[PDB]
RNA sequence: AUGUGGAUUAAUUCGAUGCAACGCGAAGAACCUUACCUGGGUUUGACAUGCACAGGACGCCGGCAGAGAUGUCGGUUCCCUUGUGGCCUGUGUGCAGGUGGUGCAUGGCUGUCGUCAGCUCGUGUCGUGAGAUGUUGGGUUAAGUCCCGCAACGAGCGCAACCCUUGUCUCAUGUUGCCAGCACGUUAUGGUGGGGACUCGUGAGAGACUGCCGGGGUCAACUCGGAGGAAGGUGGGGAUGACGUCAAGUCAUCAUGCCCCUUAUGUCCAGGGCUUCACACAUGCUACAAUGGCCGGUACAAAGGGCUGCGAUGCCGUGAGGUGGAGCGAAUCCUUUCAAAGCCGGUCUCAGUUCGGAUCGGGGUCUGCAACUCGACCCCGUGAAGUCGGAGUCGCUAGUAAUCGCAGAUCAGCAACGCU
RNA sequence: AGGAGGUAAAAAUGUUCA
């Protein structure tokens, strides 16, 4: 939201702190910290700067992160689907693309409720 | 020589016990030694059926096929005994397996 | 139970303290058949109370029970019009059960980030005569004494 | 309908199986050709007194022991009928077929046959009450029995409304297991549909 | 059930017995292993051109008595209804009421 | 020698009792590595405590089937039966304590229409 | 889905229909009934009229839709609202 | 998630509508199934069988067109003994065929009141009679169970019992199952020789019957308590559903009277739909967390399933899974030497969180001709609502509820969180 | 066996043939 290598993403362990990034979960955090030489049991308050630099350059060289990844997602949706594919029609109308009961419970896409 | 491992399967414990008794009687008549009709476990193939043809899932009938099993290891093999067990007749409700 | 009263199940005596009562507390703390965990919880809370006050934790527990257990209870009765609350004498076993239940539930309500901690502290401030369990007891007695007029139904 | 089949109730204690063989993987097609057999000789010679169709088979042979009241109708003059049905069963074979017939001693005491008779007699002209009473009389006069129950259900007397009427004599303890309660069922054909005739015959308890 | 449906299931059975000598199995055992040179074969086209009824994926298991698709039991070749009837009547060896 | 058996909720145990210290050989393990729960241990040692023969006998065993509590109850029964065989005159005390009674309780079978052998479905009137 | 080792699935009818259109360099519409046949990087320009449940549904293929199964471009159901 | 209503739809097949419909028929909707829609074909038909037919082929194998049905081509295309039986060929004729209608015409099957304990009959008696009595009364019982009385005497269906399973113990029994006592194993364990000791399996049998003791009670049923016993009083649970009701449900398992279609209301194929979605109901799963999440280690199960099926070690993958196929028709082998919750330790430290896992993007695997509609699973990423739920409402009396996982049927695959 | 009085507040209706 402000930084890729947020100097304090949140004061807590690294394995779980790096997951405060739109392209990092628990296993990416673990494999990152393994490829580096950084413990995972250590909080972010106890960081250094060189740690942040190696993390930043590793990430920028290996995998994707907030802005570029989110743009990849939205561009995937729009462009690669199209105006009028099936998954695109259902993205457009705000409904579950992957095959789901729309009859009863598609609320995560449809919204809270519009009872008539 | 080699002992042999006559395996008896059926759906009726008294019929299969009768078959095993007949078999031990045969091999003892023709002069062999047997460990006995060891009573193997019984298979219990259960099936749940809806009683009604259209509805009423909560009304079932449970049908079991209770397959009984004995095994007969006869020692001291002899072609006498082999032909004896070849020519002994047993009911269709009992399956024999020679090994 | 129309035919009659059922048998009260015989509780086993705890080996760590020798107490039907701590066994009862275990059975009330229990959830999902997690008896071993409930034993761990109760043992931990008792040993925490021991570390706190430097005495016998079963005795502290019995003191909390003495401060929490009610002698009176209002039982509803739908008399014509609105419902009438009727004070009645609580049996000893009923008082004990209510006390343990209130301890466990008010502990589950309160907040110390660990059932052991919050149970121990509830036991302790009830032993002193402060906690929400004793508050429940006192409110119960207040309600009964208010409704003592309707005691003459005595059913 | 609430009552279970008495046979299915007392299937391993009093009654026994009308198919006496064993199989593991040939069970399915065994059952297939068995039901085909029963359908065949239920459609063919219904005029005969077919009661039981006890089948056995051991890997090359099928015994088709049927039980009948009119062997003269089972087999033709020089057994030409028996040879014909042997032929079509040897088509629908378990690789060889043999068809020793059995004569029942008591068509009045056999539940399926009593129901067969009631079914044929009632449709043409006799009243269901007459038929039921006649069957009950014959059965109880037959000495082995201890009781009988008859139940005719359907458009009785060509009525516009289905009726289920039952008669009985003696004892018919269906909830009791140690009871040779022979059961029989038949769907009498009628110009106004079909009439279900059930028969229960308690011919005494059973030994252990 | 419908006689057309019953005989159609048996037709697909015959088709499977005909076109499954290896004409539907050599294909799949060619496609599975990693040494498959089928990049030049493309006999998946041949498998398409085969009848879809030649595949046992279309093979429905009807009852043999009446043709009921659903409620079928493989051990018997029968629907639940006929299993009930015949097990009561004593026509299914070993099958009796279970009570326990 | 002296062998007994115990059963409790489909948990079988075979007990070879011998004279020794209060040591256990529950399938090559001890009374704490097997049954670390003090309640289970109490349940095991209850008969020996009632007869006042703690530490008189070593107990080898072949716990098989069932879970911890079933196995513990089975072993309780088995050692009680062993104490009967080695000293019948302690029979009244153990019989009063209820260590000879094999608890016949078992899992009640699930039943059709229900969910849990007594848990019926949620019954709505509408 | 559709394991890579087995390769893409394209009904042979549509294949013999489109390969000739390629090698003769004509791009008349193809009346192919089956949908289900994954678009492959062979016919971006040619138009198909796949869904025959109830409508013609032409579809001009592009670069952007290769690999996608042709029926995604041919909605079978119809919903406009209440 | 699943089912339903309604609304959509070309179709969203049909049935089920309080209790007793709504994870129901569906114990397995991608095509099939499928009955529905659009379109393409077909018509004695997809299957039959009797009659006149002229043949030796019928038919199978391939090719081409077609979405396919199928059509059109080319191969290979009868025995029998002269009359043939079979096979088709058509002319058709009969007719088949209808998951087309009426479950208020029906059988069968089922539910349900209710496993409630009641419902009846003969004879006799009372009454003009419908009817009553019996079957009421006192007591007892889980019970119209039993006793004492009684114009009733009796009987029958139901109750109970006989059956299964579980619970204790004996006799036999040792295999593939067990391992006390011997040895061999030295890895990896009853693993192997061995042994019946123990268990276990499975055959038979004993056992619980108020049988015994004490007290109450008609001195009777029966009851309270105790002994002994594994169990004490229908031991626990199943199976078992009287006469009958609800013109309950099913003409869509089947069968079926009557009615209707017979170039179609049949039938083949393809596609699509049964999976829609502004919504509402219902049954469940997963949760909202610390009695917890994650990580590591470590234990204890039962029951069941497996032949064109289980599928092992080993190897490759992160992992679904691929490879290969040992060994097993299975007390052996496989389903890890089967668990999970659990126990120990570590970490998180009350946050929309390392909760929650939906939804969504990408990349895959497996099934199958084929996963767009419309499968499951895996991986990476995303990380929604949800802070224990208004009125109201449901289940449960003990190995129960609550929780944990396991297996099976259907089934290629699964939408199974369901059912058993 | 011998011996005062009580309380349930209100709480409606039911197309068809039957």
């Amino acid at each position: 939201a402000r930084l890729v290598g947020v100097d304090l993403p949140r004061d807590k362990r690294m394995e779980i702190a790096l997951t405060y990034i739109y392209g990092i979960g628990r296993t990416r955090s673990n494999e990152i910290l393994a490829a580096t030489g950084i413990d995972k049991n250590m909080r972010t308050k106890d960081l250094t700067d060189d740690q942040v630099t190696v993390l930043r350059d590793y990430i920028e060289g290996n995998l994707k992160v907030e802005g570029d990844l989110r743009r990849e997602v939205q561009a995937d949706i729009r462009r690669k689907i199209e105006i009028g594919c099936y998954q695109g029609l259902r993205h457009r109308r705000g409904l579950p693309v992957r095959g789901q009961r729309t009859k009863t419970n598609a609320r995560t896409r449809k919204g809270p409720k519009r009872t008539i | 020589g080699q002992k042999i491992r006559i395996r008896l399967k059926a759906y009726d414990h008294e019929a299969i016990d009768a078959s095993a008794r007949k078999i031990v009687e045969t091999v003892t008549r023709t002069g062999a030694s047997v460990v006995g009709p060891v009573p193997l476990p019984t298979e219990k193939n259960v099936y749940c059926v809806i009683r009604s043809p259209h509805k009423y899932k909560d009304s079932r009938e449970h049908f079991e096929m209770r397959t009984h099993k004995r095994l007969i290891d006869i020692l001291d093999p002899t072609p006498k005994t082999v032909d004896a067990l070849m020519r002994i007749d047993l009911p269709a409700s009992v399956d024999v397996n020679i090994q | 139970p129309r035919k009659g009263p059922a048998p009260k199940r015989p509780l086993v005596n705890d080996p760590v303290y020798g107490s039907q009562l701590v066994t009862q507390l275990v059975n009330k703390v229990l959830l999902e058949g997690k008896k071993s965990l409930a034993e761990r919880i109760v043992y931990g809370a008792l040993e925490q109370a021991r570390e706190k006050t430097g005495t016998d934790p079963v005795v502290t527990l019995k003191r909390a029970l003495d401060n929490v257990k009610p002698a009176l209870e209002v039982r509803s009765r739908r008399v014509g019009g609105a419902t009438y609350q009727v004070p009645v004498e609580v049996r000893p076993d009923r008082s004990t059960t209510l006390a343990l239940r209130w301890l466990v539930n008010f502990s589950r309500q309160r907040r110390e980030k660990t059932m052991v901690e919050r149970l121990a502290n509830e036991i302790l401030d009830a032993s002193n005569g402060l906690g929400a369990s004793v508050k429940r007891r006192e409110d119960t007695h207040k309600m009964a004494e208010a409704n003592r007029a309707f005691a003459h139904y005595r059913w | 309908g609430q009552k279970i089949n008495p046979h299915g109730f007392r299937l391993g204690i009093t009654t026994e199986w009308k198919s006496r063989w064993y199989a593991d993987k040939q069970y399915k097609d065994y059952v297939k050709e068995d039901v085909a057999i029963r359908k065949l000789l239920a459609t063919g010679l219904e005029r005969a007194g077919i009661a039981d169709v006890e089948i056995e088979r051991t890997r090359d042979r099928v015994r088709v022991d049927i039980h009948t009241a009119r062997p003269g109708i089972v087999i033709g003059r020089r057994g030409t009928e028996a040879d014909r049905i042997r032929a079509d069963l040897e088509k629908l074979t378990g690789k060889q077929v043999q068809l020793n017939i059995l004569e029942v001693k008591n068509p009045e005491s056999q539940a399926q046959l009593v129901a067969q008779g009631v079914a044929e007699q009632l449709s043409n002209r006799v009243a269901f009450r007459r038929a039921m009473r006649k069957a009950i009389q014959s059965a109880m006069r037959q000495p082995n029995v201890k009781g009988i129950r008859v139940q005719c259900s359907g458009r009785l007397g060509g009525a516009e409304m289905s009726r289920s009427e039952f008669y009985r004599e003696g004892r018919v303890p269906l909830h009791t297991l140690r009871a040779d309660i022979d059961y029989g069922l038949y769907e009498a054909k009628t110009t106004f549909g079909r009439i279900g005739v059930k028969v229960w015959i308690y011919k005494g308890d059973i030994v252990g | 059930a419908k006689k057309s449906k019953i005989v159609k299931n048996e037709q697909r059975r015959e088709l499977v017995q005909r076109y499954a000598e290896r004409r539907a199995e050599l294909k799949r055992t060619i496609r599975d292993p990693a040494s498959s040179p089928e990049r030049r074969a493309a006999a998946v086209s041949a498998l398409q051109r085969l009848p879809r009824d030649s595949s046992p994926v279309r093979l429905r298991n009807r009852d043999v008595v009446d043709g009921r698709p659903r409620g079928h039991l493989r051990k018997f070749g029968l629907s639940r209804v006929r299993v009930r009837e015949m097990a009561h009547r004593g026509e299914l060896p070993g099958v009796r009421k279970a009570s326990w | 020698p002296i062998q007994t058996v115990g059963r409790r909720k489909e948990a079988v145990v075979r007990v070879r009792l011998v004279p020794g210290t209060g040591q256990f050989n529950l399938d090559g393990r001890t009374l704490e590595n097997y049954f670390p729960n003090k309640v289970h241990q109490q349940l095991i040692k209850a008969p020996l405590v009632t007869v006042d023969r703690v530490d008189q006998f070593d107990i080898y065993a072949h716990l098989d089937g069932g879970g911890p509590s079933g196995q513990a109850g089975a072993l309780r029964l088995a050692i009680a039966r062993a104490l009967i065989l080695v000293q019948p005159e302690d029979r009244p005390a153990l019989k009063k304590a209820g260590f000879l009674t094999r608890d016949p309780r078992a899992i009640e079978r699930k039943k059709y229409g229900l969910k849990k052998a007594r848990k019926a479905p949620q019954y709505s009137k509408r | 889905p559709r394991s890579l080792k087995k390769g893409p699935f394209v009904d042979d009818h549509l294949l013999k229909k489109v390969d000739v259109q390629n090698e003769k360099n004509t791009k008349q519409v193809i009346k192919t009934w089956s949908r289900r046949s994954t678009i492959i990087p062979d016919f971006i320009g040619h138009t198909f009229a796949v869904h025959d449940g109830r409508k013609h549904v032409p579809v001009f293929v592009t670069e952007a839709m290769v690999g996608h199964k042709l029926g995604e471009f041919a909605p079978t159901r119809t919903f406009k609202g209440h």
